[PDB]
């Protein structure tokens, strides 16, 4: 129920696991380091 | 009849008392997430509630 984007502090990783749970289908993981990430995210934004 | 009289009155009584609700369900969403276990409980339910 959230109005603003969620940004999730986990360590130990039990936040990002039930994320791909919930979000099984087309969750695309796109680390900030990803060299065409601009282009992924701008690619998904449009439809995804 | 008097299955969904009492549908109705409990329904209109759900209308307000989901009116004082948002407001704590609102509160809560928008601020807690960034405190922990023992702050969070104190903030809506020693304080707000």
């Amino acid at each position: 129920a959230c109005a603003r984007w969620p940004l999730i502090i986990d360590p130990q990783l039990q936040g990002s696991t039930w994320i791909r749970g919930k979000q099984g289908e087309n969750l695309t993981t796109i680390s900030l380091s990803q060299p065409k990430w601009l282009g992924a995210l701008t690619s998904s934004i449009s439809s995804g | 009849n008097k299955r969904w009289t009492q549908n109705v009155k409990f329904l209109k009584e759900n209308i307000k008392s989901m009116i004082g609700d948002s407001l704590l369900a609102s509160a809560f969403v928008s601020y807690i997430g960034a405190f922990s276990a023992k702050l969070r409980l104190e903030l809506w339910k020693n304080t707000w509630l």
